[PDB]
């Protein structure tokens, strides 16, 4: 099946950058999206966007608007995003959620990455 | 005419006393690089899924293509199931919802006519209302596409079209569309005005006023200016096909079986459309009769609404226009279709 | 040419309640009155909890004719268990077909929805409710255990209905088996007899009725318009039935036998998209004791002297040879738009000349687009092609069309003078006009 | 914003018992819900797509039912690994959103 692969654990001062990997594997049909999603410690899972492997369209939460970027690399398959201008609050646990066009549910997920953040 | 560039000469006046015959030459002379307006208008059924993946490919590959034939390139976008009464759709409320839980997809209410994006130069907004966009149904097979047709053609200002533009109309479905006297099933008995009914970018006469007729259609289609090219996936082109001589001025495309050539299929649809140059005459006076005569420049004789085809630019179609009258009793305006100017010639 | 202009019987309806929808003559057997049957199909009724039921009148022929409801039915919608209704009658359009034989008036509601018995559904399946005299049965023969647009389910049948001379009806449902439509005949005597008021789907030992086909056939619309006449000699009314779109939407009309409901003779359109099914009427228009088919296409475009397709309307008239094989002619509308042959009505010997008369209509024709309707006389060789009186509604249209025209009946005279007379329903405007003959 | 309001926030069970788990809309999302389970230190797991069809692979004690606004999960017999927090997700128009999640 569909395996996604990231990259791994990361620790990064406020007002900073952080770049995780997704890479994409198994069977790859090119009609898929990548999502990413937020797990802080204790709260709800939290959408943070789409990137349509296609295109390369992308789709954002307006929460997150102006910080959150992502990219890909089409020959790997591996899909990135950027949070910039990070936060304390930030701290939580990322993963990579793999679509197909029209069924906006998350059939795969992969393992996740942590992200720590202060001092 | 010293106002329009594609059509010599634009006014023309012809006294007639009955029993004579008067004559004039009419030319047209093709522009190269004409913008282009393109609005999709989509089958939002379950089975058409494959192919609105395909929509994203149109900014990318098809806008690449169109640079190198035309000038403007603007977008728009819409969507149609049927009309939302039974027995088209399915009034019972649980049997949707089973209907949309089969197909694992995102599925939203049928609808007659949704207009979702204006026509714009922006491949962004067009990607928008691809993703955005979502699956419906009706429970027979035929669909509302000529009642989506003519309100995707009468509603100037809410599709955006532009007078200084070709105006292309891609319908893109798989089934047959309702015929206007289908709508009696659903005691829909009052025929379809032909007037623009957008409310709020929803086609609010979709379960009051009946489909329109194929001379309902085409009579809008031509007044308006508006290129049809039908996009056709399965079994039913060759319906679609057979439609085209009722249907002036349309071209029927075959999607192939996984859509590899929708952004051909527009590409090769525009060139036939440049190159076919034909005629009609518009008479709204009594006691005159109008006999147009088709000189092509490879110098093939045809009649006037048959016209001439392989015409390029830098081509002068010549139109040999005859006028004669019969008896004693305004204006009568010939036109070729899918061109934005005319011709006005008085009597 | 001999009908009556300058003063004819204006009757009215309540308004927006489509008064004229559907128009036929009530004469009862022995009752020595005369009575013009007219439908409303969305007509509020007093029945409960029920919003525009529709209901079948009966305007009386008098100086002081006022038009009164008829009761086939009063209840509301039935339950299958608590608060759970069986049934779904408002808006079910009860007056879209009304059609009468001396005592009885079988009048159809084609958009009656209900609950079936093995799940919850909304299903179009169509009613009819039969008025033999003082005892009213329901005939709802699609309302049966086959369940779905696969099976009869959204049958809507009763949509369209007629009279065998042999106390037979035949119902024209045309949504069954995927919209591939169905013939339904039977007996009245069976109807009237098997009815038990507590069983829902009912079943009938004499009934007719054709089967399912192969899914090229699928959005036919079989029994869209309903005919009788006799075309194999047996003395038995055969079946005719348009079917709009059918062979690729060019439209056909089926013609079945009438004793055993197998194929005798099949029509076929020119053009596709022109509705060849629309309409179809069966009178002996040249007199050779021979039932003559009458095929309405109203939206038919011909060419015009320039060349443009021009929407004006076609009725294929075909005249029956003994040989089996018909005689086609064709009549094409007049004005663009109008919609010719969309009603062929048979006359009778309306001028008394010996041969009978139709009158085709265009429901958006004249001035004003009020609707006009074409009397056609016969002559030995078939019909005479040019009409011989045009009759120009002049009832204004307000929020629809007037649609004078759109539902027509002859060939019933009721001034008995001997020339037969027609009522022609105007439903925009909600009226119903009755023609007088004249002697000449 | 389409906000998904789940109740109980936790829910205190015994093994082979019988669980419903609510799930309520802030408008018509015709079965365009999703269920997922996330165990302590996993990713989420998909369970019921479109609100009542079964993934395959999972053992047929999870089954949803609802449309519009208010949707239900229900577990036939309480398993004792069943024992996670279950979320919500619609996929009915963009932000794709989630429930908070129901502790069990
Ligand atoms: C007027 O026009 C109508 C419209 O086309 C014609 O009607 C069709 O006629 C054909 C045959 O001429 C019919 O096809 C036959 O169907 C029979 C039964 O249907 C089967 O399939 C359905 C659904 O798949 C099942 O539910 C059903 O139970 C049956 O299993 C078949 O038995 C026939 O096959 C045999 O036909 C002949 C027999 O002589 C053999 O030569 C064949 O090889 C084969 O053994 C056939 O398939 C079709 O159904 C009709 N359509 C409709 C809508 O009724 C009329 O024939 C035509 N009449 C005239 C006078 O022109
Ligand atoms: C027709 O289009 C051309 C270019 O497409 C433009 O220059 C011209 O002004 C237009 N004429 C009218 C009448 O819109
Ligand atoms: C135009 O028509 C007239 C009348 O038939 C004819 O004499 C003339 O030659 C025609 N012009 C051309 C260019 O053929
Ligand atoms: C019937 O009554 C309903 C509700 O009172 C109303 O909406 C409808 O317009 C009425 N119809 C007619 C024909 O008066
Ligand atoms: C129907 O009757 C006709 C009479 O000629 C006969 O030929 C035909 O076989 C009959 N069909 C059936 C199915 O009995």
């Amino acid at each position: 099946e569909v395996q996604l692969v990231q990259s791994g654990a990361e620790v990064k001062k406020p007002g900073a950058s952080v770049k995780v990997s997704c890479k994409a594997s198994g069977y790859t049909f090119t009609n898929y999206g990548i999502n990413w999603v937020r797990q802080a410690p204790g709260q709800g899972l939290e959408w943070m966007g789409y990137f349509y492997i296609g295109n390369g369209y992308t789709e954002y939460n307006e929460k997150f608007k102006g910080r959150v970027t992502m990219t890909s690399d089409t020959s790997t398959s591996t899909v990135y995003m950027e949070l910039s201008s990070l936060r304390s609050e930030d701290t939580a646990v990322y993963y990579c959620a793999l679509n197909y066009f029209g069924s906006r549910k998350f059939d795969y997920w992969g393992q996740g990455t942590t992200v720590t953040v202060s001092s | 005419n010293e106002i329009n560039t594609q059509v010599t000469p634009g006014e023309v006046s012809i006294q007639l006393r009955p029993g004579a015959e008067a004559n004039f030459m009419l030319k047209v002379h093709p522009l190269k690089k004409y913008p282009v307006d393109l609005y999709y208008l989509v089958d939002v059924s379950a089975s058409m899924h494959n192919n609105i993946e395909k929509l994203n490919s149109v900014g990318n590959d098809l806008s690449r293509k169109m640079a190198f034939f035309s000038r403007d390139f603007r977008l728009g976008f819409g969507s149609y199931v049927d009309k939302t009464v039974s027995p088209y759709i399915s009034i019972h409320p649980e049997r949707i919802h089973n209907q949309c839980s089969d197909y694992n997809l995102d599925c939203m209410p049928p609808h007659g006519y949704i207009h979702v994006l204006s026509l714009t130069e922006n491949i962004t907004e067009f990607e928008k209302a691809v993703h955005r966009q979502k699956i419906s149904g009706n429970i027979d097979t035929p669909e509302g596409g000529f009642d989506a047709m003519l309100q995707a053609a009468v509603c100037e200002s809410h599709i955006g079209w532009r007078k200084e533009a070709k105006r292309l109309l891609l319908v893109m479905t798989d089934q047959t569309s309702h015929l206007a006297l289908d709508s009696k099933l659903a005691g829909i008995v009052v025929p379809n005005d032909g007037n623009c009914h957008l409310k709020n970018n929803v086609y609010v006469k979709s379960t009051t006023m009946e489909h329109p007729s194929l001379g309902q259609l085409s009579e809008k289609l031509i007044d308006n200016n508006i290129n049809v090219i039908f996009a056709v996936q399965g079994k039913q082109f060759h319906w679609y096909k057979d439609l085209l001589p009722l249907l002036p001025g349309t071209i029927a495309g075959e999607i192939e079986s996984k859509a590899a050539n929708l952004n051909n299929l527009v590409v090769e649809a525009y060139q036939k459309l440049i190159s076919e140059v034909k005629v009609q005459v518009e008479n709204q006076v009594q006691g005159i009769y109008f006999n147009i005569t088709a000189i092509c420049p490879d110098g093939s004789r045809k009649p006037g609404m048959e016209g001439c085809r392989n015409v390029t630019s830098n081509d002068e179609v010549l139109f040999n226009v005859t006028v004669t009258m019969k008896k004693c009793d305004n204006y009568a305006i010939i036109k070729p279709i899918g061109f934005n100017e005319t011709a006005k010639i008085h009597i | 040419f001999n009908l009556d202009v300058d003063s004819p019987a204006e009757y009215s309806g309540p308004e927006g309640s489509y008064f004229g929808f559907a128009v036929d003559f009530f004469v009862p057997s022995a009752s020595s009155r005369m009575f013009l049957l007219v439908g409303a199909p969305k007509a509020n009724t007093t029945q409960p909890g029920i919003v525009e039921g529709g209901q079948v009148l009966k305007c009386d022929w008098s100086s002081t004719r006022r038009c009164q409801p008829i009761e086939f039915d009063a209840t509301g919608n039935r339950d299958y268990a608590k608060d759970d209704p069986l049934e779904f009658k408002s808006h079910q359009w009860f007056g879209a077909s009304v059609r009468s034989k001396q005592d009885k008036i079988l009048a159809c509601a084609p958009l009656y929805h209900w609950r079936t018995e093995m799940k919850q559904e909304r299903e179009p399946v169509g009613t009819c409710f039969l008025q033999d005299g003082t005892k009213t049965v329901e005939y709802a023969p699609c309302r049966s255990q086959d369940i779905d647009a696969d099976g009869q389910g959204f049958c809507q049948g009763g949509f369209s209905i007629d009279f065998t001379k042999a106390d037979r009806v035949l119902l024209g449902g045309p949504g069954s088996f995927y919209w591939q439509g169905q013939l339904i005949s039977d007996q009245v005597a069976e109807i009237v007899s098997k009815y038990d008021p507590n069983v829902y789907s009912i079943k009938y030992n004499n009934q007719l009725a054709t089967r399912t086909a192969q899914a090229i056939f699928d959005d036919s619309y079989l029994g869209y318009s309903v005919a009788v006449g006799d075309f194999n000699g047996d003395g038995i009314d055969d079946f005719v039935s348009g079917v709009p779109r059918a062979a690729r939407t060019l439209g056909m009309v089926y013609i079945y036998d009438g004793k055993n409901m197998s194929s005798l003779y099949n029509f076929t359109g020119e053009q596709m998209a022109a509705y060849f099914g629309f309409s179809v009427a069966a009178t002996d228009i040249n007199g050779d004791d021979y039932a003559d088919v009458f095929i309405g296409a109203p939206l038919f475009m011909d060419r015009g002297s320039d060349g443009k397709l021009q929407e004006v309307g076609q009725v294929s008239v075909s005249l029956q040879r003994a040989s089996g094989d018909f005689q086609t002619t064709k009549l094409n509308g007049f004005e663009v738009f109008a919609r010719f042959g969309s009603a062929i009505a048979p006359l009778g010997d309306l001028d008394q000349d010996g041969f009978n008369d139709i009158a085709i209509a265009a429901p958006y024709g004249g001035e004003d687009k009020k609707g006009i309707v074409y009397i056609f006389n016969g002559r030995s060789t078939g019909l005479n092609a040019v009409p011989s009186q045009i009759l120009e509604g002049q009832w204004a249209a307000r929020s629809m069309p007037p649609s004078f025209g759109y539902s027509m009946k002859g060939a019933t005279d009721i001034d008995k003078n001997g020339w037969p007379d027609l009522i022609v329903g105007a439903f925009g405007v909600d009226r119903a006009i009755l023609y007088r003959a004249r002697p000449v | 914003e389409i906000v998904l309001t789940q109740s109980p926030a936790t829910l205190s069970l015994s093994p082979g018992e019988r669980a419903t788990l609510s799930c309520r809309a802030s408008q018509n999302i015709i079965t365009n819900l999703h269920w997922y389970q996330q165990k302590p230190g996993q990713a989420p797991r998909l369970l019921i797509k479109y609100a009542s069809q079964s993934i395959s692979g999972i053992p047929a004690r999870f089954s949803g039912s609802g449309s519009g606004t208010d949707f239900t999960l229900t577990i036939s017999s309480l398993e004792p690994e069943d024992f996670a927090v279950y979320f919500c997700q619609q996929s009915d128009d963009w932000p794709l959103t989630f429930g908070q999640g129901t502790k069990l």
